[PDB]
């Protein structure tokens, strides 16, 4: 019953990652950088 | 909060629409201006019975000017 320690371990690490890279598909103010 | 869309390269497309829109047209709007001009100005013969002892030339059978031509 439950997640075993590795698969628990393994789990916090990919969402860390995951979290992270969720964060860096964000824009910036100024990302549209339109050329005129 | 904006985010970041990830598409594949739209620009090959819209560069290849472009050229092939910009060819067409440079060839094809003096065309079609040639054309109004010519049917503005110069309109299509009108049928009329040959004179006597007239023989017209093979284009004189066609009342289009572009056709004659
Ligand atoms: C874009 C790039 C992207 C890729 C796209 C792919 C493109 C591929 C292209 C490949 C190459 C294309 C080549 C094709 C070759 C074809 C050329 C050709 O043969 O043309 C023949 C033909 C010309 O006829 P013609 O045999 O030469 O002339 C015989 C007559 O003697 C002439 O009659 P006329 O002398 O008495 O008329 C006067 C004269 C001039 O007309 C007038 O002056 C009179 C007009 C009437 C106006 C009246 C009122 C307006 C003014 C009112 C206000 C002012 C006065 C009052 C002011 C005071 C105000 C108070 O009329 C004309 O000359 C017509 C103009 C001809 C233009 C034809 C265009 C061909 C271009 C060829 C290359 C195409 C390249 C594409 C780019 C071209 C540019 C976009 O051209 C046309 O047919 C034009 C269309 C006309 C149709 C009318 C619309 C009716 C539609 C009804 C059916 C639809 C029902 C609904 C459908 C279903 C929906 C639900």
């Amino acid at each position: 019953s439950g997640y075993t320690p590795d698969e628990k371990l393994r789990l916090q690490q990919l969402r860390e990652l995951r979290r992270r890279w969720l964060k860096d598909q964000e824009l910036s103010p100024r990302e549209p950088v339109l050329p005129p | 909060k904006r985010l970041f869309i990830i598409k594949p390269s739209g620009f090959y497309d819209r560069r290849f629409l472009k050229l092939m829109r910009f060819y067409i047209l440079l060839t094809g709007i003096p065309v079609a201006i040639g054309i109004t001009l010519v049917n503005v100005f110069i309109g299509e013969a009108e049928l009329a019975d040959i004179p006597e002892g007239y023989v017209p030339e093979h284009w004189e059978y066609f009342k289009h000017p572009i056709s004659r031509w």
